[PDB]
């Protein structure tokens, strides 16, 4: 529903310090 | 968590601590999947060879936490258990196959900046994300080393490993309800879960809809962050029909 | 060692 969307990150369009490392692995 | 780093505030708002009442200590990790349901590893609750068999009144779950030992007034929420459900085919005698359990809370938990459910995968998100090389994220208040304890929630990102490589790293019989993750020794980076991280989530952020999905549960390993060894995780999607069944029923 | 939690939760 709103599962999996973090109030302090996705909901306010902020990224945490390492989520890009995951993205980069999803080739 | 070995060789990880401090989590940011609100980084893992589905993280749950399973806390023993007396003596007051950290049992395990767990995850928030709705306002009344928490997911964890069966072994966190039931492991007869070690005379572990907790009932509802033995435990509390603490939600919204960052610091490990602090009471986080006005932030964390502490919940009592209404009922525990363990997978009826959980194989504690052999290899912890189907290492999964649900806990229903006595009252719904108020969502907040610090408290929020993770998503469970459907077939397509698992086929799309559960690939060798793709990284997931593990969090917990568990040991920092195989052989102290963190002041705050720890985080580490680890690649999913090829099934034949997982199989060849251990004498334990691996099943389709498990996957393994971690770096190889030739990779140089790293990290692992460890004692006290058990039952916490392995999540991945879908690049399709930008949501976090829980693909795994911290299940087992042989030591922690040993070269040539890998952490093993309960395959959540694979056990999703049982999860569905319990929640629909109860 | 853990900080004590409010009585209510036990
Ligand atoms: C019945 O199946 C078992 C039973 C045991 C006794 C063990 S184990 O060798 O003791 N491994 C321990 C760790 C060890 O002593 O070397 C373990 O996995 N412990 C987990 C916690 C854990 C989880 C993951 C990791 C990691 N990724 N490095 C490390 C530790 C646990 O609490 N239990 C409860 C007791 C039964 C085993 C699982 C294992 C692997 C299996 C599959």
């Amino acid at each position: 529903a709103d599962c999996g969307l973090r109030p302090l990150f996705e909901k306010k369009s902020l990224e945490d310090k390492t989520e890009r490392e995951l993205l980069e692995s999803y080739i | 968590i070995v060789e990880g780093s401090d989590a940011e505030i609100g980084m893992s708002p589905w993280q749950v601590m399973l806390f023993r009442k007396s003596p007051q200590e950290l049992l395990c990790g767990a995850s928030l999947i709705s306002d009344r349901w928490v997911l964890t590893a069966a072994h966190c609750l039931l492991y007869p060879p070690w005379d572990k068999n907790f009932t509802e009144n033995d435990l509390l779950v603490r939600i919204g936490k960052h610091s490990r030992t602090r009471y986080e007034r006005n932030i964390e929420k502490i919940s009592m258990l209404e009922k525990i459900y363990i997978h009826p085919r959980y194989n504690w005698r052999e290899n912890l196959d189907r290492d999964i359990a649900l806990m229903k809370l006595k009252k719904p938990v108020a969502f907040s900046d610090y408290i929020h459910p993770v998503c469970l995968p459907d077939r397509e998100t698992a086929a799309s994300l559960l690939q060798a090389g793709y990284k997931g994220r593990v969090t917990g208040w568990g040991n920092l080393k195989e052989t102290g304890q963190p002041s705050v929630l720890q985080v580490v990102n680890l690649p999913i490993v090829e099934r034949p490589v997982c199989k060849d790293s251990t004498r334990i019989r691996i099943t389709d309800n498990m996957f393994c993750a971690g770096y190889k020794p030739d990779e140089g980076k790293r990290g692992d879960a460890c004692e006290g991280d058990s039952g916490g989530p392995f999540v991945m952020k879908s690049p399709f809809n930008n949501r976090w999905y829980q693909m795994g549960i911290v299940s087992w390993g042989e030591g922690c962050d040993r070269d040539g060894k890998y952490g093993f995780y309960t395959h959540v999607f694979r056990l999703k029909k049982w999860i569905q069944k319990v929640i629909d029923q109860f | 060692d853990f900080e004590e939690i409010p009585e209510e939760y036990l």
